């Protein structure tokens, strides 16, 4: 419940959490995905 | 063929038999009435354009 | 069509016929001229050439 | 038309996310360089495409500098030949296709750059054709410069059978059996016709992971915003 | 030292199967037929295509396990 | 636009807030029965044309092959 | 013919949404004139039935089998009013024709 | 801003029927596909050269040397295929649910369909492969069928005795310019529709139950866009050549003819019809009618119910129509020989007889069953 | 009048309290 | 009729001031010039090739071998000049008579002016003459002025170290596509 009241209720903060998360998601996704592809081939 | 005018220019030589059958062909019974010699100055020599009347 | 098989409907058309022909004529002349159709234009004495 | 239909072979890149075996592409490039380059051309493939796929920068540089390539008009105003550069494309066997017609008994050996892509079921066809020079059966007779390859259209390919067991020696030492050579050159030609095969499949794997993440979440958002209506209860209350 | 092309060993091992030997029997009869009839235009391709289709189908079932 | 679309009377309409209701109420609970209910009301109208397309397609293929197959009696 | 008409009425499937036959008519000019001439209670029942059918099609549901519209029960209410619209329409057309 | 009003009037506060199924997504998908095609087409146009010496070389340079150029090219090709898939399903939705009674919207639609087919034909000519050149000659030859002015017209389009560079360059110009006309015609298509509003699968007046579009049919269109992108990227990244022809990867040889000439699969139904009619002209006409029969469709509606939700006999006839459309798509592929030909001839006869004759008679019978006729 | 009937039950819809709202 | 309604409200009955002078013609002229350019541009596009080996050859082939191709090419060039004459007089009318108080119309106008200038610049690069190449390098170089991302941007547009075929082809694509955005 805290998160909603902190980063998901104010739209500005909603955007902040989205942008920041996306900034890191790429790192994680690419890394994880690559691991999988490599393992496959 | 020499691709004359951007289209295959078929140039052919015919055999005694080849020339003999084409004459035997029924001109009237031909889909297009044009006896072999009608399209050739030389029986041994036939020249055609390679575009199917169809498409 | 039921409504169009009518007496006045026919009268209207008859009255409208002449005008219609005129319009086709204009177009026909137009097509002949625009396309420079020579088959037809060759008949006209002056237009020839 | 009536033609033998090459069977399906269990290729290492046949799978949905299965990439190419790059040692096989290197061996097939060696097969092309030592056998297939005498008649066939590779006009859309350069030596710099081999860097990071089969060879390093210095190995591909040595491979490019082994050959000679006319390159530009000398200041004196004339042609001259220079050692190939990583930017040079693969050398022509013939300066023009009419020389190929004259040298190959009227037949034109086609560009092998996209042969696999241009031939229906290419990878298989290629393998089959190269390994399908069987004896013509009774009733069929072929003229000189022709060979009964069931797979080839008409079964009369001008190309003589180019892969005799131990035709060339693989630098890797893998036994150079006719087949091992046909499979390697089919992998290589495949690579040639699609140098991006590997990169793409990685993009497809990332696409499948992203769609598996995003489709249920967008479905959940749609079902949130559509639940309201999907629960709406209507009641008719005539005043009566 | 003959370098064995696994393809050859797989090829006669696949010709030992039953559909291949039946098609080869028609092939033989067919070819004998064409041979027997001195002047004819009846080729054996269809038979030969059937035999090659069955044989290369079972070859392509198990060829690539012997290739590095 | 809205307001001038239609005239209804005495039709009460109740509803709930999205966040107040479960997102997928009995999704597979009734979804399956319904999807199955649906398929049985439309399968007899939809499927038999595609069934006879499959038969015609196979037939054509096989017939074509037989057509291509050499006439044994011919050439002998 | 009566039983086969009941079977076709079940196969049409608008009774499963609680609709009448006259609810399923395409609203042309004559149909809208016939709908406008309806009394208020019949019009209100028609609009509620159409709204309920649209809601059921939204949720991909049908009514329970006890709530379906029995072929025998369906009432052709708009029909009487419609014939007139067509009759009047034709009369006017004929007048113009002549 | 006044524009915001227009922005709202067509996408936010537009009253839409609450019960429209996923089929109503497809037209929006078509618009997205149009943009996608335009965007990918623009990024093909920065490296493509419309010269017969260099067109194949430029396409190979796009695939091999431009960064992710293979991605944009195969996205363009499979997006054309996705465009025709969504177009066929959009037209099938319009035929099934009685949406052709919106006559102006339907006629602007069939104009859009003709424009999209012409754009895809010239675009397939553009890479200048073996298959493109022989395909172009073939259809350009189709025009020669015209009784009197045919030869001239063909030569005009070709720009010479036979398709050659003259054609390629003007086909590049026309293939560039027509999708913007398609976008303008789509704007006219949207206008002629909002005047009347969309139809619903029950075919009834949905004025009592309409909802906004922003939160209800926007997230639905976003989900449909995501699913269509999933199918497009699994078509591009996994099977990039299952819908194309291998012979298009050879350069255009005027001397060498292919053993079997096809257009791309979405032209097949038409191809079958053309081949079926013995007379060349007949084929061309029937072919045209094949597409045009649709325009003719709003005058053939003889039922008192708009949609086919409550019409089972016409539902059966509709699915038989979809069935022999699939049959005509298959036949086009098959070569010229027994019995593919007869099927083609029948399938075409059955197609025209179901659309022209069987559906209005069935609608009359269905009106008779409900004690309406 | 307007009180004859009560809001229909949404229990099969309703989830199972501001305490929860924040989470919801 | 929902398509004809637009015209009636916009072109046939629109209430216009009775006393507007000939200067108010000019904007309509601009629209006509736009079409003229598009039409002439389309008939240049059926023979032009955007290859640095063949662009000058294709332009000379248009002028010398295409029937009335010199007419369409010089109509395109002088129609670009006529477009800028009518554009300058349209902007001068807007400045003189206080028409800039229609602020949204004025801002859409200055966006149109930027788009037309970019279109004419890339179109002048397109024939690949001596003057086109040195002109392109010059203005592309203008971008390099950008304080931090300038170099990259220039190289991006050029598509390489220096303007070369990479540029010509993308300039052909952009010069083709921008007049439709100008029409919208
Ligand atoms: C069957 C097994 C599942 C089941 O029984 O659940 C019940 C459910 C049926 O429930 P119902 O009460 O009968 O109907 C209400 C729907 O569930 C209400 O939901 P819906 O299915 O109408 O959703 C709207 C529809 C809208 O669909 C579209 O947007 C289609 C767009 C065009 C087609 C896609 C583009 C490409 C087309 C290429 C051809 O979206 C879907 O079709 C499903 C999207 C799933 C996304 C991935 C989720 C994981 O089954 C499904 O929902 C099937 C679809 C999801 C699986
Ligand atoms: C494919 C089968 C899709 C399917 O599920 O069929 C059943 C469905 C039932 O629809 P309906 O009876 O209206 O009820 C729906 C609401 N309960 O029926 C439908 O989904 C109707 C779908 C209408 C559009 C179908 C388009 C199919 C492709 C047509 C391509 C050719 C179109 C003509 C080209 C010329
Ligand atoms: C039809 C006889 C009666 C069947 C009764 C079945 C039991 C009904 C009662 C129990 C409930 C079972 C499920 C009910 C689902 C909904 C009701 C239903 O499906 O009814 C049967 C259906 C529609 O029936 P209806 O339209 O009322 O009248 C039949 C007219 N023949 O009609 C059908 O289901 C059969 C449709 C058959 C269509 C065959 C089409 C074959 C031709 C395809 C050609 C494709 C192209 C071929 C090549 C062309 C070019 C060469
Ligand atoms: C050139 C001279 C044109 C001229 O005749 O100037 C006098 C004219 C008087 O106009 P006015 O006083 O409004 O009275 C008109 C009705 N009797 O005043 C005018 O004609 C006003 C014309 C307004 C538009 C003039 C555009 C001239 C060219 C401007 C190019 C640069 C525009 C800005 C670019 C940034
Ligand atoms: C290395 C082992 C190869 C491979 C993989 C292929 N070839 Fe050749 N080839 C040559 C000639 C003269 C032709 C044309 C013959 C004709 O058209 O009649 C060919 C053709 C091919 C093809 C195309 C088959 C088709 O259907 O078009 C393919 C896929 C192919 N070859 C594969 C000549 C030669 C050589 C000179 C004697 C040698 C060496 C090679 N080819 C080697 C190879
Ligand atoms: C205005 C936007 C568009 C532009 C600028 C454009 C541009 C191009 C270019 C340059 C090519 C050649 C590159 C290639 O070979 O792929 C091409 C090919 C093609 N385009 Fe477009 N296009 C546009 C819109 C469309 C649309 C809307 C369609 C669909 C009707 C389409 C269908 C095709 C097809 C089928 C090809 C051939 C692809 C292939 O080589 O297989 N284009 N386009
Ligand atoms: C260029 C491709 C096309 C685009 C972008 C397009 C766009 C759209 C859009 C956005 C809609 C509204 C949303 C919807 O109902 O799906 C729509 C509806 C419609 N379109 Fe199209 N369309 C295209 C092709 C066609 C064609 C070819 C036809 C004619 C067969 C057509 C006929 C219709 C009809 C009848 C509707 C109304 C749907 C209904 O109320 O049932 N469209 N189109
Ligand atoms: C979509 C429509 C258009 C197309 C297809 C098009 C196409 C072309 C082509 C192929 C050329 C090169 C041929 C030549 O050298 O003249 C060209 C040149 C040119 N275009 Fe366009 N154009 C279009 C619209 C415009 C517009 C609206 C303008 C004005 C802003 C314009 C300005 C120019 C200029 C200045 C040249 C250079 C002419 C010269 O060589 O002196 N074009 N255009
Ligand atoms: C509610 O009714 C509407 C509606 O109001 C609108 C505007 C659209 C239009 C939606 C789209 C996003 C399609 C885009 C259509 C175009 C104009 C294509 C043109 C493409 C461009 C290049 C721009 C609908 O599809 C629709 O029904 C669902
Ligand atoms: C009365 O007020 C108006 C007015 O109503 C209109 C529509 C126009 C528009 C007139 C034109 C013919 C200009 C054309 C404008 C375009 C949209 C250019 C787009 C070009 C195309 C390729 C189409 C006016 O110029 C005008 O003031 C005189």
């Amino acid at each position: 419940s805290r998160l909603y009241s902190l980063l998901f209720r104010r739209t500005s903060t909603f955007a902040l959490t989205i942008a920041v998360g996306a900034l890191f998601f790429e790192r994680a996704f690419d890394q994880g995905a690559d691991a999988i592809y490599e393992h496959i081939n | 063929a020499f691709k004359w005018r951007g289209k295959p220019l078929f140039v052919r030589h015919r055999t005694k038999k080849e020339i003999d059958q084409e004459a035997a062909v029924e001109v009237s019974q031909l889909r297009d009435p044009q006896h072999d010699l009608d399209r050739v100055k030389k029986p041994e020599w036939v020249i055609l354009i390679g575009v199917c009347t169809h498409l | 069509l039921s409504r169009f098989l009518g007496p006045r409907y026919r009268e209207l058309a008859r009255n409208w016929i002449p005008t219609a022909g005129m319009w086709g004529t204009v177009g026909a002349v137009g097509l002949v001229w625009a396309t420079d159709w020579r088959l037809i234009l060759d008949w006209v004495p002056y237009i020839n050439g | 038309d009536l033609e033998l239909h090459p069977p399906s072979y269990p290729w290492s890149h046949r799978g949905l996310l299965s990439s190419l075996d790059h040692t096989s592409i290197r061996r097939g490039f060696q097969v092309y360089k030592q056998v297939c380059s005498s008649c066939h051309s590779m006009d859309y493939v350069a030596y710099r495409h081999l860097v990071g796929v089969c060879y390093t920068e210095e190995e591909a540089k040595a491979l490019a500098e082994e050959v000679e390539v006319q390159d530009g008009p000398n200041d004196d105003g004339e042609m001259f030949m220079r050692p190939g550069k990583l930017s040079d494309y693969f050398p022509k066997p013939y300066p023009n296709p009419e020389a190929a017609r004259a040298a190959n008994n009227g037949a034109l050996p086609p560009d092998l750059s996209y042969i696999v892509r241009a031939r229906h079921g290419g990878e298989d066809y290629v393998f089959s054709l190269l390994t399908g020079y069987c004896e013509p059966p009774t009733g069929v007779s072929l003229r000189e410069g022709l060979y009964f390859n069931p797979y080839f259209p008409g079964q009369a390919i001008g190309m003589a059978p180019p892969i005799y067991t131990e035709v060339l020696e693989y630098d890797d030492g893998t036994p150079a059996t006719m087949s091992q050579v046909a499979k390697d050159v089919a992998t290589f030609l495949r690579w040639a016709s699609e140098p991006e095969h590997d990169h793409r499949k990685r993009m497809g794997l990332k696409m499948l992971l992203m769609m598996g993440l995003l489709l249920p979440l967008t479905y959940a958002m749609k079902r949130h915003k559509w639940s309201v209506l999907k629960s709406r209860k209507l009641a008719y209350r005539p005043p009566k | 030292e003959e370098l064995v092309d696994p393809l050859t060993t797989v090829r006669e091992h696949c010709e030992q199967l039953e559909k291949c030997v039946k098609a080869r029997e028609r092939l033989e009869l067919c070819d004998n037929r064409v041979s027997s009839r001195s002047q004819t235009e009846e080729d054996c391709t269809e038979e030969l295509f059937d035999f090659l289709h069955a044989r290369d189908h079972c070859v392509a079932h198990k060829l690539f396990k012997n290739l590095k | 636009e809205f307001g001038n679309l239609a005239r209804i009377r005495h039709v009460i309409s109740y509803s709930l807030s999205p966040f107040e209701q479960r997102a997928f109420p009995s999704y597979f609970s009734k979804g399956i029965p319904n999807v199955l209910r649906r398929t049985r009301e439309r399968i007899l109208r939809v499927a038999p044309p595609f069934v006879v397309v499959y038969l015609i397609y196979t037939w054509g293929n096989q017939e074509f092959e037989q057509s291509k197959r050499k006439n044994p009696a011919m050439y002998e | 013919l009566d039983g086969f008409r009941k079977w076709y009425y079940n196969a049409a499937g608008f009774n499963k949404l609680g609709l009448m036959r006259d609810d399923t008519l395409h609203e042309t000019e004559d149909v809208k004139e016939a709908i406008r001439r309806l009394p208020e209670d019949l019009y209100n029942d028609r609009m509620f039935r159409i709204k309920r059918a649209l809601d059921l099609t939204m949720r991909h549901q049908i009514l329970p089998k006890d709530q379906w519209t029995k072929y025998e029960e369906d009432k052709f209410y708009l029909e009487p009013y419609l014939k007139e619209v067509i009759r009047e329409r034709k009369e006017r057309e004929e007048w113009a024709k002549k | 801003h006044p524009l915001f009003k227009i922005i709202n009037h067509s996408f936010i506060d537009l009253p839409a029927p609450s019960n429209i199924s996923s089929w109503w997504n497809f037209g929006s998908l078509l618009g997205v596909c149009l943009m996608v095609q335009i965007i990918t087409g623009l990024f093909l146009a920065m490296h493509y050269t419309s010269d017969t010496m260099t067109a194949f070389s430029s396409v190979t340079h796009i695939c091999r040397d431009v960064n992710y150029g293979w991605l944009i090219r195969y996205m363009h090709a499979n997006g054309a295929s996705m465009f025709f898939i969504c177009l066929f399903l959009h037209v099938g939705r319009g035929l099934y649910y009685g949406s052709y009674t919106f006559m102006e919207t339907w006629n602007i639609g069939v104009l859009l369909l003709f424009a999209v087919m012409a754009t895809a034909f010239m675009g397939y000519v553009l890479p200048w492969g073996q298959m493109s050149f022989w395909g172009a000659t073939v259809i350009t030859n189709l025009l020669s069928a015209i009784p009197y002015i045919g030869t001239t017209l063909v030569e005009w389009i070709w720009g010479g005795f036979s398709v050659d560079k003259a054609t390629l360059t003007r086909f590049f110009a026309f293939h560039f310019i027509l999708p913007f006309i398609i976008a303008a015609l789509a704007i006219v298509h949207l206008l002629f529709l909002h005047e009347t509003g969309s139809n619903n699968p029950t075919g009834l007046n949905s004025d009592a139950d309409k909802i906004p579009f922003h939160p209800y049919y926007t997230i639905k269109d976003i989900l449909g866009i995501l699913i269509m992108f999933l199918i497009l990227m699994t078509l591009v990244l996994f099977f990039p050549d299952m819908l194309g022809d291998p012979d298009n990867y050879m350069p255009a040889n005027p001397l060498n003819t292919p053993p079997h000439i096809k257009p791309e699969w979405y032209f097949l139904f038409a191809y079958a019809i053309l081949r079926s009619i013995p007379n060349k002209l007949g084929g061309v006409l029937a072919l045209i009618l094949s597409i045009l029969i649709l325009a003719l469709m709003p005058f053939l509606h003889t039922s008192k119910q708009r949609s086919l939700m409550f019409r089972p006999i016409t539902q059966i006839l509709y699915w038989i129509l979809v069935a022999n459309l699939l049959i005509l798509t298959w036949i086009g592929g098959q070569p010229v020989e027994h019995p593919f030909i007869i099927i083609g001839q029948l399938a075409s006869i059955s197609y025209f007889s179901i659309i022209l004759i069987l559906m209005p008679i069935s609608g009359i019978i269905e009106d008779k069953m409900l004690k309406l006729y | 009048s307007h009180t004859d009937v009560k809001v229909p039950d949404f229990s099969d819809y309703r989830r199972a309290s501001k305490e929860s709202s924040e989470a919801r």
